[PDB]
């Protein structure tokens, strides 16, 4: 039910399906400005 | 003739016993208070080099502090102690505010707590006190589409404002961003041209004060000195993030909306006490101290004998790290930090030795070498380590010099215009990053200047 | 550490300056009061040759004298004197005497004299204080063959009743009927025209209020938030029946008992404050909310997002009307219900669509339609 979505603007958002207010935060490195790095591959570590 | 004067001194004037010289004109009203079975009250107020006793209660003054004496018995029993039959209650010069707080704080919890479950007639007293405090609160706090717009935008976020206890640090960060956007909209003058400048400034002050107190409330409970450094720094930094973001955003965005949403004479001005800013500095100090200790442990084989002795002395220092950092009393910790810094220095020199080796053991790759210097921020900032490893950082600077030259050459080689724009943008990002890191790591070394 | 101790000595002990020896465990609570921007109060009490400060206020004492400090500003300004930002007020630890003296001596004459001409609600607050202190003053100042029969008869009934907490909700639903009958019967013209009004009403008032406290406790032990709602619904409904049934029989039977069996001065009038009535409604609202939720649960595939999310949104709302509720801050709950109705609505809208399709699909069969 949880998922993340990346955009060309250099940010990745978090969300889910059932409860849409659990943690509506975004992911960002320790950077400033924008840095539209145009994220193109997302994966998940297959572990606990 | 003891309690009335002595109490007046203790509250208004010098905290001492007044000499037995009852030779004041006000002694008559005092004597009436004591002997007259009718005068159950006596107000005292300190005037300009004067003390005025009178049963009369007045609110002509604005924000002075007064005290009224009250008897339990009609007449004073001179045989008994003169402080076991008289009560006092202070108040500010507000006929409504004093009653509101006094009733709410004293009577409401008194009856509700101090009640036997089987005792009757208390339901009436409960209802009376409820109406009593209600009417006091109501008066104390005292086209329409304009007011309605304001209220709708306020309530959108006031639900949490008035109930923050139920949130957590992560939610607070979200709240900071959320709140700013919501209040910004309130400056809009499209629903109605009227916009209450004074209301917005007042509300922002209230929110800042209460919100700031909230943040430090939650932070205080973390007890940020325990062994699980991992959890300490995680929660600690969250507090800093809240503090920095709130201060920066509120000040910057407020200064903007004063001229953008409403073309007001105000712009680019500060409207917040920035209490969170002071809190953030205190949090950073705790992190630095807690971290540099952990760093010593990480490199423990360098100066193990010192860490043992330093731990034993570090503990009684840490005992002086309270919470709710009142800036008036903060020197207590600052002194502890000073002594702490003095005693850990021999270990820092031994660590500097280990670091010289640690860096030397790293392959000549500018990345990993630079990251090691950028990672161990607390250690690099040590005057000892800074001097001892200056040559290695200077080498990494020379590597950075090569880096920008390489970028320069790629630049010199430069519809398709879009790709060129993207490319040169990438070059800017890379070169800018380098100079920013170098400044911090080289501690503004003259080599850096070139 | 100057004003706090100085005032403590001035009121409790020797009217003088305490030695500068802040070497007590109570110094932490003092430091919290000063520095903690949240701690707007600090209690002090004189112990056995000792001083005890605590932010927590407690009222276990019988008739002791205490003093409470009250802060003006969010945080103390240490540079300024510690008596220019703090108020003091003494009080007795007596649930009757303290309120009587405090209100009568301080608050009533203060409001009467110290009133601003431009402020409203003053005459109402004045009336409230007068009625309050009057009631407290009243409490503060507080053939034997027939007398023995009455004592023995009603004492037996009272003691049989007093073992009420030992009965479950499913049983007291019937006790309310038995108790009302037997008590109204024994009051009849047996040995005397009419027993003095004192017990005539007092016993019934105890019995009615006792049912209130009984149901309040027993419904709390149902954990009206946990998963086993099946058993909760059964016991909850019993709690409501107890509350309503007692009120109904009291209001009806009183009209005839005082005319037919005991020549009591009151005729065609009731006595019972009907506090059970509010308690019963409280449970009815809970039952309706839980029932509606269960109905949505049957349609969980229709409103999955709403049902799951709203459950936890509404939990802090329910927390405004806890178990063992007393409606002395009822406006707070009213706000909670207002939000409930406004926030649950998306659930109703999606389900309304489903129901329209599911019912309108019925080919005008009166049987299926009704069901």
């Amino acid at each position: 039910n949880h998922f993340i979505i990346g955009t060309d603007m250099g940010l990745i958002s978090h969300g889910t399906r059932q409860d849409l207010r659990v943690a509506p935060k975004l992911f960002k490195p320790q950077q400033h400005g924008i840095r539209p790095v145009k994220v193109n591959v997302i994966d998940f570590s297959p572990f606990g | 003739k003891l309690f009335i004067f002595t109490t007046t001194q203790n509250y208004f004037g010098l905290m001492s016993e007044l000499w037995d010289q009852p030779l004041l004109c006000n002694c008559l009203e005092i004597n009436n208070f004591l002997d007259d079975g009718n005068q159950m009250l006596l107000r005292v107020q300190r005037s300009d080099a004067g003390i005025s006793f009178s049963n009369t209660i007045e609110f002509g003054d604005t924000k002075d502090k007064v005290l009224v004496f009250f008897k339990l018995r009609p007449e004073v029993i001179t045989d008994e102690n003169l402080h076991d039959n008289i009560l006092v209650s202070s108040m500010l010069e507000s006929p409504i505010s004093s009653l509101y707080q006094a009733v709410r704080q004293v009577f409401a919890p008194m009856l509700l707590k101090d009640q036997e479950w089987s005792r009757n007639f208390d339901p009436k007293l409960q209802n009376l006190l409820s109406e009593l405090e209600a009417g006091l609160g109501i008066v104390l706090r005292r086209s329409k589409e304009r007011a309605n717009y304001f209220k709708e935008l306020f309530e959108t976020i006031a639900r949490e404002f008035y109930n923050l206890d139920s949130l957590s640090l992560l939610e607070v960060v979200d709240l900071v961003e959320t709140t700013q956007d919501v209040v910004d909209d309130v400056w809009r003058q499209t629903e109605h041209d009227h916009y209450p400048e004074s209301r917005m400034l007042h509300l922002l002050d209230i929110i800042g004060g209460s919100f700031g107190r909230f943040v430090q409330k939650k932070l205080g409970t973390l007890n940020l000195w325990e062994d699980p450094y991992y959890l300490v720094k995680e929660s600690l930094k969250a507090g800093i993030s809240i503090c920095e973001q709130w201060v920066i955003v509120c000040n910057h965005l407020t200064g903007q909306v004063w001229q953008r949403y409403v073309p007001h004479p105000w712009k680019n001005e500060k409207y917040f006490p920035e209490t969170l800013d002071k809190l953030g500095k205190r949090l950073e100090e705790v992190l630095a101290i807690r971290t540099i200790h952990e760093k010593f442990l990480y490199f423990l084989p360098a100066s193990e004998e010192k860490i043992i002795c330093l731990t034993r002395v570090f503990e009684p220092f840490t005992g002086l790290n309270p919470v709710q950092y009142n800036p008036y009393t903060e020197p207590l910790w600052k002194a502890a930090v000073s002594q702490y810094e003095k005693i850990i220095a021999p270990a820092e020199q031994k660590i500097a030795g280990k670091l010289k080796n640690y860096i030397s053991e790293i392959q000549d790759s500018p990345q990993q070498l630079l990251q090691a210097f950028l990672k161990y921020k607390e250690l690099v900032k040590r005057p000892t380590i800074s001097k001892e490893l200056m040559l290695e950082r200077e080498t990494l600077l020379a590597r950075l010099v090569d880096s920008i030259k390489d970028f320069r050459l790629d630049f010199e080689n430069r519809s398709e215009v879009v790709n060129s724009i993207v490319w040169v943008r990438q070059l800017e990002l890379k070169v800018d990053d380098t100079i920013k890191i170098a400044e911090a790591l080289l501690s503004d070394l003259p080599g850096f200047r070139c | 550490k100057l004003f706090i101790f100085t005032t403590t000595q001035n009121y409790f002990g020797l009217m003088s300056e305490l030695w500068d020896q802040p070497l007590l465990c109570n110094c932490l609570e003092i430091n919290n009061f000063l520095d903690d921007g949240n701690q707007m109060l600090l209690r002090v009490q004189r112990s056995d040759a000792g001083i005890s400060f605590s932010n927590t206020i407690e009222f276990g004492d019988t008739k002791d004298k205490v003093l409470v400090f009250f802060k003006l500003r969010p945080e103390v300004i240490t540079d300024e004197n510690l008596h220019d930002n703090i108020l003091v007020s003494s009080m007795l630890e007596s649930p009757i005497s303290s309120l009587y003296q405090a209100v009568r001596q301080v608050f009533a004459p203060m409001l009467l004299k110290d009133q601003e001409w431009s402020r409203n609600f003053d005459p109402k607050l004045q009336n409230l204080l007068s009625e309050l202190e009057a009631g407290l003053g009243i409490v503060l100042r507080r053939s034997k063959e027939r007398a023995n029969y009455f004592k023995e008869l009603f004492e037996t009934i009272a003691r049989e009743f007093y073992n009420l907490d030992s009965l479950s909700l499913l049983e007291v639903v019937d006790l309310v009927e038995t108790t009302q009958d037997v008590v109204d019967d024994v009051w009849r013209q047996t040995e005397h025209d009419h027993y003095p009004e004192s017990r005539m009403l007092h016993l019934l008032d105890i019995i009615g209020g006792s049912f209130g406290r009984f149901v309040q406790k027993k419904l709390g032990t149902l954990n009206l938030w946990e998963d086993p709602y099946y058993l909760v619904k059964e016991s909850l409904k019993a709690g409501i029946s107890i509350c309503e049934q007692w009120v109904i029989v009291c209001n009806h039977l009183t009209g005839q008992v005082w005319q037919r069996y005991v020549p009591h001065p009151w005729k065609n009038e009731k006595y019972f404050p009907e506090t059970l009535d509010k308690l019963g409604k409280r449970l009815e609202e809970v039952l309706a909310i839980r029932t509606i939720h269960e109905k949505f649960l049957y349609f969980l595939p229709a409103s999955e997002e709403k049902i799951i999310c709203l459950t936890r949104v509404f939990e802090p709302f329910t927390g405004l009307n806890p178990v063992q509720y007393n409606p002395y801050t009822e406006p707070l709950w009213k706000a909670a219900v207002s939000q409930y109705e406004k926030i649950i609505a998306p659930a109703e809208q999606k389900i309304a669509g489903k129901l329209k399709n599911y019912i309108s699909e019925i080919q005008d069969s009166p049987q299926q339609l009704l069901q």
